[PDB]
């Protein structure tokens, strides 16, 4: 499952004849697009290498 | 003159070689719609504006 949010403040003058308006005149506009489900476990870092990236020496 | 007596030989050099330099770039590119938080005495607006987008895994 896919999920895409979005959120923020349109200036009415902003939106054209067919009630559309392009998401960079949108002013607090905050955009999230994510997913469950294995394909999305498999793009997260196992737990052992993510403490290595944050703690290693190098 | 005899024997070598005012026979001679010398040879010399000096050198030097010195450089140096630096460089500074940047670039950016976008479009985002901020909002007017104060109107200043000769009527400049001060403006803030912030966009966050979450794709996938950050």
């Amino acid at each position: 499952t896919e999920f895409i949010r979005f959120s923020g403040v349109v200036n009415p003058r902003t939106i054209s004849g067919s009630n559309s308006v392009p998401s960079t005149q949108v002013a607090d506009a905050r955009i999230e697009y994510v997913g469950n489900g294995y394909i999305n476990e498999a793009q997260n870092m196992g737990w052992l290498q993510r403490f290595f990236l944050n703690l290693s020496p190098m | 003159f005899g024997n070598s007596r005012a026979d001679m030989e010398a040879s010399g050099g000096n050198s030097f070689n010195g450089k140096g330099g630096a460089n500074a770039s940047n670039t950016f590119s976008g479009t985002l719609t901020v909002t007017v938080d104060q109107v200043l005495a000769n009527g400049n607006l001060h403006v803030v504006g912030e966009k966050q987008i979450a794709i996938n895994q950050g």
